[PDB]
Formats: structure tokens, C-alpha cells, sequence
């Protein structure tokens, strides 16, 4: 029983070094009458022309596994595809040695397809690594469109999936174009430091030379690159600092041989112990089936551990990337690539020298450049956030405090009056209440200035499906929070599970829960008779797009009180109230806090039954903001000693 | 689960004695579908009580169905599948012949040729470019064949299949302009399988 | 599985690579538990995700455990497993002497002599049968011998023994009357070797 191998190589030297290797493995392992015969080939420029000459020289002989090589001239994945269809159709296994693309990776297009060296989407995972020795959170993500790009992107997603984090924001620029400035613009925008590239040496070297031009390689951003872009015409442009990464062999064509001769030679044998073992088709023409042992061969070819190989321990994962490969971080410091530290496939370890930052820093810089303004979305609740007009002169009356204190007031922009007869501008109003002096207090411990606004449509925020749309969004608060207009949320925003999923919810300054307001006290609750007969003698509703609506919208013991809701639904707090006092609405069902507070002070009204959803409000923010620690510190801070107990008996008594 | 030539065939019984579910949708090639199928009458999950949904990928050569398939398999096909090797021919031919005829008329000359196997050119020329994209968009006959920037059917008009008693493959339902439009008010369920009676 | 020294090892491999449960349970010889752990070993059944267990059949001198057993193999065997021949020759002569001395005490004289081989006592003679009562109840130092009708130990002290890193048959639990009270509140899994990692 003879078994022939086959190798598509570039000088034909690496031939020689083929049939060495071969002759090491036959001789290691027992000869006999197994004869591991070699035979190789040339790469040839025209591709069909290579595709055809492997049909005639290697696929004619019986050959159980081709290897395949790259030519020293760059044509990235051009070269090693005609190999992988040919071998493909038969299902005859083709490990690549060089080839780095991550198509190749993908199993339905290059079906019986292995290779040594890892892709470059696994660049990816050592800079997972990184993100977790320095703790780096928040990061912006600069990939190319082309295929390669979207599968870095990907594997990078699904690793912090795990983690349970994401990306600040992706940017994908379009292969081979200039002026990308604009898209670093929106990089400089945002809050994050870090970015992460990913994209080809000319690509890389547009971006540097963009990025230098826009003061992006300053002190406290940090630059994580690959070896695409750390090499040729991007080291050059590379600005000063970037940390990039270089597989150790790589390039190591004869080691890669050796290894790669091993493996098949080890899982030649196995599969020959193991019988059943059919033949190769022996030529393209002709034959038109597949190898039968083929899908054998691979399955015997990946669950294979050679821990004797050149480069280290050979081993591959589920699509025949190596896995656990060695990685060499690399500095630029002074125009040299440095090595400042060893991914040894599941750590890096540094190990000499010191890194330099990009700025120039000999210290770990931050990933996030938190602002000092900060733009507050707030909306108009009347023990709260008391809103009124602003006197002619554009500035707030001053008033005193029954006690005779001076009333804190700041200067909200708000929709003046409902949309219609809205002239649609923000018209410059006076904002004052509970949320707004503990915001003031807020603002003097973390030392942050402010601007405050009123949310744009007057809701706290729901997720719907409008028709003919690929997904849900929130409105109100919650998506002007969402999509960058506001940086805080000042205002009684209750807490909850859908709403905590997307935001960032401080400790409770305030604990509450829903109760129900009637004019003139009979009913018990949610749990009455009527209240769960609903009929149109008794009409109740809640404000449309808040936290009430949500509750009820999740429960399917309460669906038919969510029908009989929502077809009575009202636009916000004062109109429902004015509503239940107008006996155009008999039961409205609200905040605790807000609904007591009308009572209190309104009269003619009362509140019936007992909580039945406790909560409390939070402040809202971005999720994995960095001051989220400091604010919850300072609201606790001030529940602990006196200031909530001074806000509570100042405002609502 | 795992199928093909013989293979393990423990370990796939194991598992396809656990599956409680009066709907099940699998995935797989034609040979492993029947292996599949095969598997799961000796499985008792065939007969009233269970629903099979397919793609393309399991059915092969819809003329003549296999015996281990189970009648009531639901399936999605495009609305050519009818069609013979001729119209589906004539119908090729047409799309590439619209396609020219738009790029005449709007560059006002006949697109050129295709080249060799020989020394290919590198980057793609602006005409090749152009004529691609007035290949994509083409209507033909009412039915569009406009195509996606993958190359395949973008909104085509889709054909729900099932097998029937008689064992043949016939239509169920239609899917043109994002609307179903099925046959059955209720979905029919006559397999034959009531030997055991409780698998119904 | 046949477990045979020297035979079909194909035809195990191939069922033994099919099993995904998480704590597997054994019964065989020492020889068939070595040959079944080196099989397991080889399908990847003895990491730190599979628990082993095996009554005392398997394991056989407890001084010298094999090097084909897995670290965290569990078993249970008597109080007796750690005494010495001259302590277990000692327990077994006073449990004979407490059971004649019960009769003597009874009957006021001592059990009569056992036969002889160049005869066969048809009858059971009930002074043989009330020597054989007396016999099955006994208590010694502390400890419960109390005999089943099967002749075998009933409601007897046990012990939990587990094979620790160091390839050392460690007692990990007790069986005092119905009560379990074992060390470990979690229990412990080493990766082969060592680096005892722990659940995540
Ligand atoms: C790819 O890696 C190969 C091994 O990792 C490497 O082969 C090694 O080549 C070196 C010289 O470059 C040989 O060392 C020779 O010279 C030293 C110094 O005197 C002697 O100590 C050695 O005995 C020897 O004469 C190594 O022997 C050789 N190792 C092996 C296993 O081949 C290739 O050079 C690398 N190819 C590259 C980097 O392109
Ligand atoms: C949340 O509150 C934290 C405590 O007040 C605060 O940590 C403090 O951060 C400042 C930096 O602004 C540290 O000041 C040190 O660093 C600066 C700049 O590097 C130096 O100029 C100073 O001389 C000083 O060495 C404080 O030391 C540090 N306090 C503690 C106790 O660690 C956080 O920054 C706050 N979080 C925010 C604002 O998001
Ligand atoms: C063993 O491998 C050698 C290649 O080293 C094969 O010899 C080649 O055979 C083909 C077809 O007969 C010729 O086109 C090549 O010119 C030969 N190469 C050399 C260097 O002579 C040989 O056929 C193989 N033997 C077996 C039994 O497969
Ligand atoms: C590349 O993009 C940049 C940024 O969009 C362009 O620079 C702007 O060009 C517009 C003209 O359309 C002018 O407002 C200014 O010259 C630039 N404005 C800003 C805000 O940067 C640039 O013209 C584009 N083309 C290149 C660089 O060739
Ligand atoms: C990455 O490189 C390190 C060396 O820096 C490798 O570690 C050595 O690997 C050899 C090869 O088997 C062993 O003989 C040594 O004992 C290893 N040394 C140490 C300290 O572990 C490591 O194996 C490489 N990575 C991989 C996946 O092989
Ligand atoms: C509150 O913030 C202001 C500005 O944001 C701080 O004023 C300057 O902050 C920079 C930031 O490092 C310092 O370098 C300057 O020295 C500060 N100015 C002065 C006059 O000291 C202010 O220090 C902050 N207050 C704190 C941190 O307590
Ligand atoms: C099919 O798509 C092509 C590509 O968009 C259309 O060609 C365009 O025709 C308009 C005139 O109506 C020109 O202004 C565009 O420049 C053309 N595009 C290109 C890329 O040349 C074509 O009209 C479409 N066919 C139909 C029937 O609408
Ligand atoms: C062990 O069991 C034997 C057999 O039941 C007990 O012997 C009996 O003792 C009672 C007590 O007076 C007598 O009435 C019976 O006649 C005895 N039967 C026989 C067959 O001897 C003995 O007492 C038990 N020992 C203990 C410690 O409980
Ligand atoms: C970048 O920094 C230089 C340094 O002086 C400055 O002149 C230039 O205006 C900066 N570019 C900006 C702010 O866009
Ligand atoms: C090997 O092939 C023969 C004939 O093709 C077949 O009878 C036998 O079952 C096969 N052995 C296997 C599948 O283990
Ligand atoms: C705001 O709306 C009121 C209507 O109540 C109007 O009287 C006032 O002039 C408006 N303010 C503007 C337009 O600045
Ligand atoms: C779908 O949404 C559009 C958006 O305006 C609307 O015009 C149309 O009436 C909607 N179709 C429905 C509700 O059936």
C-alpha cells in the first residue's frame, strides 16, 4: 500500500525541502509497506491554467492530501482558491501553509480545506486578551468592507458577546478609497480613546496619515492594529506608539512544510489502521465522485494533536484554523518595532522593554475621555420638574422659598406648548423641582457643568414596531438617550427589566410604586371586581409610552386591562389628572410619588389601594458609562446623611 | 445529529428518542434526509401529530420523491419549479437578452464581448460594470428577476410544496409581494401511521 | 462491552465515543476496568467534566491502585477496608466466640462441633439452626455484624473512598445508620493531571 502526497510550492527548492520531509516522516514512522511517496508542483500565473495542471499532475495521481504554499509576490487569496476547488470537488483535504485570507476558513465554499496558520480574524482574540489586561472598555472598531474586515468585526463581536460588552461604534470605509477623514471625524466625537483596525496595508496607511492630520494620535488614544498594517507602506505612515502583533513563524515556509508533512503522515496511518479506505479518483476527466473516505480523511486529519512540530503543538479547530497559535506584540517606538510582550494563546505575558504610548506616555492610558458638558434630557413632571416661561428679559423670576430660602432655577430649551400650535422651536424655558436641585447637587460633587433640555415629544419612552420596519426602537427618553442627544437622565424614570437591558440605571433615589387616583375611595386595588370586568360605565388609562404601559403590556392576566387601557390612553400626567377631575376619566393609574402629590395638594381627589409594583427612580445613562460608580456613590451619599430627606420635605411634603 | 453513509448510527436514535415537539423543522442534504427520516419512523416521529419543514436542500429531483419521505413534508420552492428544462432555458435567455437590450439602450451600443482564459485583465472595466448592473434589474413575462448584490433572487414569488397522499409533490400555498396564500383553512393531516395510535 | 482481554477494541471505541453523560457509572472486574479505562481515556471520558463511580468488584487491592484508574474515581466499601489481616482474623474469631457464648448463654452448654466430610446430616438438626441464629446477630466494640438471612453484612458502616491526585484511595464519606456525612461540600475535579479547576 502506497500512499502519495502532492504540494503546490514557489521555488522549487521548497520541493526539496518537501521530499526531506517526507523522507523524515516515512522514516519515523515504520516504513513497512505504507511508502509515503511525494510528488509537487510549481504555482503558474494563470489560475485556470494552475487549476488545470493540479487536475493533471497531482489529482491524475492518487493523491490523498495536496499542501499549498503562497508565492513571495502578494496576490492575497488569488493564489491558494484554484487548488481548494479542484481538491474541493473530490473532497480531497488541502492544507494551506501561508495562506491567511478567512474565506478559506469558510466550509461551505472550500469544503475540504485545512491550513497551519491561523487566520487573520484571530487577531481578533489576542486583542480581546489585551482589552482584559488593561481594562479597556469602551472602543471604537475601524474595519474595512471587504470580506476579511466583516469577519474580524464578527469574531471581535461574538467575543465580547461573552463578555457581555460592546463596541462603542463601528466604522467600515470602503476598500481603496481616500479622504476617510469624515468617518475618523465621528471617531473623534465619541467618548472612546481606543480603536482598533482592521484593514490593508495601503488602507492602513490612508487611515495613519487621516488620523495624524486630525490630532488622533495624541496622548490618551490607543492604537491596536495587525500585522497587515504594521508592515510594507503602512509601517512607514504608522504613527508613533501603535501596538501591533506578528504571528512568529508566519512566513516560516519550511516550517510549516515539515509540520504539515507530519500531521498527514500521522493521519495517513491512522486512517490506513482504521480500513475501509477506498481509493483516490485517480484523474479530474472521467471521474465525477467524490472520494468516499475523503470526509474521513478530514475528520481523522482535524481531531489530530502533533506535539512534535517546529513551530510548536499543531492542532485545529472546528474549520481547520490552527488553533492556539503564538502571537509577538509589537511597539513602535522611535521608527523600531520593539517586542514588548508574547501571546502564547491564551495570555500575553510581557516580558522586556517598556511600552510608549502614542502620546508619548509612560503610563497606562484610560480608554475614554469622559466631557464636562453635559447635555440633560429631562421631562415636565409637576413635583419634580416644575416648568414655566421665562420673564421678557431671558432670564428666570427670582423667587423665595416659603422657609424664605432663594429657589434654584436653571434654563431648560423645550417644544413650547403641544406640537400644533407650536411655532417648532426650542423656546428657552425655566426649570426647577426635586430632580432639578439634586441634579445642581450632582453637578457640584462630580464637578461637571450642564445644559438641560426637555425631551422633544413629552414621553418617557416605549419600544414599538411601526409597520414595514426590520426592528423596534425606543421613543422619548429612552431612544433620545439611546441615540446620543442626552448624556443623563434627570427625572423620575422608573426602573425597570426592558429599560435596564439598554441603560445604565443609577442606585434609586427615590422608592416608590404605582397606585391609582379616583375623584371624591372605592376600589381595592387591581384586584377589584370591576377593574378586571372592564365595560364603558368605567373608563381608566394610564400616560401612553411610560413604564405603567409596559408593565401591563407584559402580563397576560392583565391583557384585557391592557386593551381597555390602551384604547383610552392619554398623552401625559397634568392632562389625565385634569381628565379625572374634569369626571371624564374615572381611575387613572400612575407613579405613587406623583399621584400622592396630587392629592395632597389638589384636594377632591384620592388614591386607592396599595402599591402594586414597587420601583424606584433612577438616573439613566449609557450603559458602561464611567461615571455611573460616581453617581450612584453620590446618591447614596446623599440619602445617607440629610439631603433627600431636605429634598422630600422642601418639595413634596 | 449526524448522518451519512452508515456513520454512527447510535448516539442519532438516542437523541431522536427525546424529541418532544409537534412541530419539527430539519436541515439537510438528500441522502441525509433520508437517513434522517428513516431514522425518525424508527423513532415514531412521523404520522398525525408531527409537521416536517424542509428547504430546497433536503428535496432532490422533485418528479420522484423517496419512500422514507413523510407525506405532509412542507417544503419552499420558486415558482419555477414546475417549469421545464426548455422554459427554464428560454427564460435565462431572456434575462440575459433584456439585460443587453437595456444597456444598448442606454449607452446606445451593443455591450462587449467577454474575453479569454487567457491574461485576465485586473481591474473590472467601467462596460462590464455597467452591464452587470443593467443585468441585475430585469422583469420578464410580469414575474421579476431582479437580483440581489449576491447574485441570487431578490422578492421572487415563492411556492409552498407539501406531499400529498398520493405521494406526489404538490402546491400548498403561494408567496407573492410579502403575502401567504394557502389552499387549506386547516392543515390536513391523513398520514397513515396510526399503528401505534398514541403517536397521534 | 465486552471488555476482553486482548479482542475487539474497534467495535467499544466506537460506542464509547458516543456517550455524552456526565457522571457515568461502571460495573465490571479489575482486568475489564483497567481495559474500560484505558478505552475511556482514549475517548476522552476521563477529564475533569466525568465522574466515575464503581462498586468494590472493580477495585481490587485497595494498597495498589492501577495506573489505568482516573483521579476522582468514587467507590464504597466497608469499615474494614483500612485494618490490617491480623485486626479482620481478630473481628471474625470474636464474632464466632460471641455468637457461642450468646448459645451457651441461652442453652447453658456450648454449641455442639461442626461433622465431618465421610457423611451428609440430612436434617438440619435445630441445635445447628439455633447455633446459626445465634450467630447472625452479634455486636462487637461498637460495631453492628448483624447478618442477613442471605448470609451477607447487613445495615453495615460504610465508606466512601475516591482516588486523589496522588493516586491514593482517600476516604471521603461515611454511611454511620442511613445518614450520608462526606467531606467536600463540593466536590473537587482536577484537569488529568493536576490544576484542580474549578466550575465556572
Ligand atoms: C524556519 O525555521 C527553521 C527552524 O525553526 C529554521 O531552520 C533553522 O535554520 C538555522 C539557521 O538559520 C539552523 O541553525 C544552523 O546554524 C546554527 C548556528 O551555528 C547551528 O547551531 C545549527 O546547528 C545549524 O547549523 C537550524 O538548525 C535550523 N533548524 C531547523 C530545525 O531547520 C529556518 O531557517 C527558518 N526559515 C526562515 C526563518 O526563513
Ligand atoms: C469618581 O470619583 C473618584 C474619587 O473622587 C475619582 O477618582 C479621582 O480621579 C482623579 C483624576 O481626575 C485623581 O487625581 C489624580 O490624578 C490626576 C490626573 O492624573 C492628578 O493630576 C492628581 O494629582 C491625582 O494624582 C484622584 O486621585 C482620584 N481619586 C481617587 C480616590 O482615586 C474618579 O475620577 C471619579 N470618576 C469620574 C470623574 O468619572
Ligand atoms: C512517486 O512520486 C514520483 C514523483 O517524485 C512519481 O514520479 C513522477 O511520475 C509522473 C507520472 O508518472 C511523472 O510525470 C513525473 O515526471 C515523475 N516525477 C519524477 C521526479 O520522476 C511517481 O510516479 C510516484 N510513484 C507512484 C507509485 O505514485
Ligand atoms: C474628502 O473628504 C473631506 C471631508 O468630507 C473633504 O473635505 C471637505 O471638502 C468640502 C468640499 O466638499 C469642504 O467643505 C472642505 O474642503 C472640507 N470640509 C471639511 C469639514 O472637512 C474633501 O474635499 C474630500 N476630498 C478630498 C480630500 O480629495
Ligand atoms: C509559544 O512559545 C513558547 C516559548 O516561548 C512555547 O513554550 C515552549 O514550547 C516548547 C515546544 O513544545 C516546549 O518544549 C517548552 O517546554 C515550552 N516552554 C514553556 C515555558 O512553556 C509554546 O509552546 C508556544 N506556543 C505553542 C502553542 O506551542
Ligand atoms: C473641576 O473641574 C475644573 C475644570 O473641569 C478643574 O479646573 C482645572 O482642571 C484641570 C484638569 O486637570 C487642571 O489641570 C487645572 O489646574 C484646573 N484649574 C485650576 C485653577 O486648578 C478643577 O480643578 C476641578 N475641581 C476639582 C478636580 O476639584
Ligand atoms: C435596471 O437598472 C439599471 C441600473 O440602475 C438602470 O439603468 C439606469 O437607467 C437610468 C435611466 O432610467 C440612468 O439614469 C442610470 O444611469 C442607469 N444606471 C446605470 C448604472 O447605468 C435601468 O434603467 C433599470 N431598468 C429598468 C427597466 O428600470
Ligand atoms: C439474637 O437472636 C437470637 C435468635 O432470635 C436471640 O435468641 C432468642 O432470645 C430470646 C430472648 O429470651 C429467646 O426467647 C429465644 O428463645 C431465643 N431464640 C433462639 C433461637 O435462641 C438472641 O437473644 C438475640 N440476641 C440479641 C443480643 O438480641
Ligand atoms: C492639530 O494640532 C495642531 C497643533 O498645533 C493644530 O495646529 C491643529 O489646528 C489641530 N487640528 C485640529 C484642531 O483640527
Ligand atoms: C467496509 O466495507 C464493507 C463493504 O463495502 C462493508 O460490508 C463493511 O460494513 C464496511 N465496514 C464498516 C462500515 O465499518
Ligand atoms: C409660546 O406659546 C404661547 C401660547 O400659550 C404664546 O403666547 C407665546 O408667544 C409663545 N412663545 C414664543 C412664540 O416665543
Ligand atoms: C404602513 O406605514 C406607512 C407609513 O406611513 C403608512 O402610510 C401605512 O398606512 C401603513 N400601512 C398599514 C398601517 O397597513
Amino acid at each position: 500500500k502506497i500512499v502519495n502526497i502532492g504540494a503546490v510550492l514557489s521555488t522549487r527548492k521548497h520541493e526539496q525541502m518537501f521530499r526531506e520531509a517526507v523522507n523524515q516522516a516515512n522514516k519515523r514512522h515504520g516504513s513497512w509497506k505504507i511508502q509515503l511517496n511525494a510528488t509537487s508542483v510549481t504555482h503558474k500565473p494563470n489560475a485556470i491554467q494552475m487549476a488545470l495542471s493540479v487536475c493533471e499532475d497531482l489529482i491524475s495521481s492518487q493523491v490523498y492530501a495536496i499542501l499549498v504554499s503562497h508565492p513571495p509576490t502578494p496576490n492575497d487569496h488569488f493564489t491558494p482558491t484554484p487548488v481548494s476547488y479542484t481538491a474541493g470537488f473530490y473532497r480531497i483535504p488541502v492544507l494551506g501553509l501561508t495562506t491567511r485570507m478567512s474565506i478559506y476558513s469558510d466550509k461551505s465554499i472550500h469544503l475540504s480545506f485545512l491550513r497551519t496558520v491561523p487566520p487573520y480574524s484571530h487577531q481578533s482574540s489576542v486583542w480581546f486578551e489585551m482589552m482584559r489586561v488593561y481594562n479597556w472598555n469602551h472602543i471604537i472598531l475601524l474595519v474595512s468592507d471587504d470580506h476579511e474586515g466583516r469577519a474580524a468585526q464578527k469574531r471581535l463581536e461574538t467575543l465580547l458577546e461573552e463578555r457581555e460588552s460592546k463596541a462603542e461604534k463601528v466604522l467600515q470605509f470602503d476598500p481603496g478609497t481616500k479622504n476617510v477623514t469624515a468617518l475618523l471625524m465621528e471617531a473623534r466625537e465619541l467618548e472612546a480613546r481606543v480603536i482598533i483596525l482592521s484593514a490593508s496595508e495601503d488602507d492602513a496607511a490612508t487611515v495613519y496619515r487621516a488620523a495624524a492630520m486630525l490630532n488622533m494620535t495624541g496622548s490618551g488614544y490607543v492604537w491596536l492594529v495587525g500585522e497587515r498594517e504594521i508592515s510594507g507602506n503602512a509601517l512607514r505612515y504608522a504613527p508613533d506608539g501603535i501596538i501591533g502583533l506578528q504571528l512568529i513563524n508566519g512566513k516560516n515556509e519550511s516550517a510549516h512544510i515539515s509540520d504539515a508533512v507530519g500531521v498527514v503522515a500521522q493521519a495517513v496511518h491512522e486512517l490506513l489502521e482504521k480500513e475501509n479506505i477506498t481509493d483516490p479518483p485517480r484523474g479530474c476527466v472521467g471521474n465525477t465522485n467524490i472520494w468516499k473516505t475523503g470526509p474521513l480523511f478530514k475528520r481523522v486529519l482535524m481531531s489530530s494533536k502533533y506535539a512534535d512540530g517546529v513551530t510548536g503543538r499543531v492542532e485545529f479547530n472546528e474549520d481547520g484554523d490552527r488553533k492556539f497559535a503564538n502571537y509577538s506584540i509589537m511597539n513602535l517606538q522611535n521608527r523600531k518595532l520593539v517586542q514588548v510582550g508574547i501571546y502564547n494563546g491564551t495570555h500575553v505575558i510581557p516580558n522586556d522593554r517598556k511600552i510608549i504610548w502614542p502620546g508619548g506616555e509612560t503610563e497606562k492610558p484610560r480608554g475614554y475621555q469622559m466631557s464636562t458638558r453635559l447635555k440633560i434630557v429631562t421631562i415636565h413632571q409637576e413635583p419634580f420638574v416644575y416648568v414655566k416661561p421665562t420673564m421678557s428679559d431671558g432670564t428666570c423670576k427670582e423667587e423665595f422659598t416659603v422657609n424664605g430660602d432663594p429657589v434654584k432655577k436653571v434654563i431648560c430649551t423645550g417644544p413650547n406648548d403641544t406640537s400644533p400650535g407650536s411655532p417648532r422651536h426650542t423656546v428657552p424655558q425655566c426649570c426647577y423641582g426635586f430632580c432639578i436641585d439634586l441634579l445642581i447637587k450632582l453637578a457640584r460633587t462630580m464637578n461637571f457643568t450642564y445644559e438641560v433640555h426637555l425631551v422633544a415629544d413629552g414621553k418617557f419612552g416605549t419600544q414599538e414596531r411601526v409597520n414595514n420596519s426590520n426592528k423596534k426602537e425606543w421613543n422619548g427618553m429612552m431612544g433620545e438617550l439611546l441615540s446620543g442627544q442626552a448624556d443623563m437622565i434627570v427625572a423620575p424614570l422608573t426602573i425597570n427589566n426592558e429599560r435596564a437591558q439598554y441603560i445604565e440605571f443609577s442606585k434609586p433615589f427615590k422608592y416608590q410604586g404605582l397606585t391609582i387616583l379616583v375623584k371624591k375611595e372605592r376600589i381595592t386595588g387591581i384586584n377589584d371586581p370591576r377593574l378586571r370586568n372592564p365595560s364603558d360605565k368605567f373608563i381608566y388609562a394610564t400616560v401612553k409610552q411610560s413604564s405603567v404601559d409596559i408593565y401591563f403590556r407584559r402580563q397576560v392576566e392583565l391583557s384585557t386591562m391592557y386593551r381597555h387601557m390602551e384604547k383610552h390612553n392619554y398623552e401625559s400626567a397634568a392632562e389625565a389628572i385634569q381628565a379625572v377631575r374634569d369626571n371624564k376619566l374615572h381611575a387613572f393609574i400612575w407613579d405613587s410619588a406623583v399621584l400622592e402629590f396630587e392629592a395632597s395638594q389638589k384636594c377632591d381627589l384620592v388614591t386607592t389601594g396599595e402599591l402594586f409594583f414597587r420601583s424606584g427612580f433612577g438616573i439613566g445613562m449609557r450603559k458602561d458609562s464611567p461615571w455611573k460608580q460616581n453617581v450612584s456613590l453620590s446618591i447614596l451619599k446623599s440619602h445617607e446623611n440629610g439631603f433627600m430627606e431636605d429634598l422630600d420635605k422642601t418639595w413634596v411634603r | 445529529l449526524e448522518l451519512g453513509p452508515g456513520g454512527p448510527r447510535a448516539r442519532t436514535q438516542r437523541l431522536l428518542r427525546q424529541v418532544d415537539a409537534p412541530v419539527l423543522v430539519a436541515y439537510c442534504s438528500r441522502e441525509e434526509a433520508e437517513v434522517l427520516f428513516a431514522e425518525a419512523a424508527q423513532a415514531g416521529l412521523v404520522g398525525p401529530g408531527h409537521v416536517w419543514l424542509v428547504p430546497n436542500l433536503a428535496l432532490g429531483s422533485t418528479d420522484a420523491p423517496p419512500a422514507a419521505f413523510p407525506v405532509g413534508l412542507i417544503s419552499v420552492v420558486t415558482e419555477s419549479w414546475r417549469l421545464s428544462l426548455r422554459q427554464k432555458v428560454r427564460d435565462g435567455v431572456a434575462i440575459l437578452a433584456l439585460g443587453a437590450h437595456s444597456y444598448r439602450r442606454q449607452y446606445g451600443t451593443l455591450p462587449a464581448p467577454a474575453g479569454d482564459c487567457r491574461s485576465h485583465p485586473g481591474p473590472v472595466s467601467p462596460a462590464r460594470e455597467a452591464f452587470y448592473r443593467h443585468l441585475l434589474n430585469v422583469t420578464w413575462e410580469g414575474r421579476d428577476f431582479s437580483f440581489s448584490p449576491g447574485g441570487y433572487l431578490v422578492r421572487p414569488t415563492m411556492v409552498v410544496i407539501a406531499l400529498n397522499r398520493h405521494r406526489l409533490w404538490e402546491m400548498v400555498g403561494r408567496w407573492d409581494h410579502g403575502v401567504l396564500y394557502m389552499k387549506y383553512p386547516v392543515w390536513p393531516r391523513y398520514s397513515t401511521s396510526l399503528q401505534p395510535v398514541v403517536d397521534s
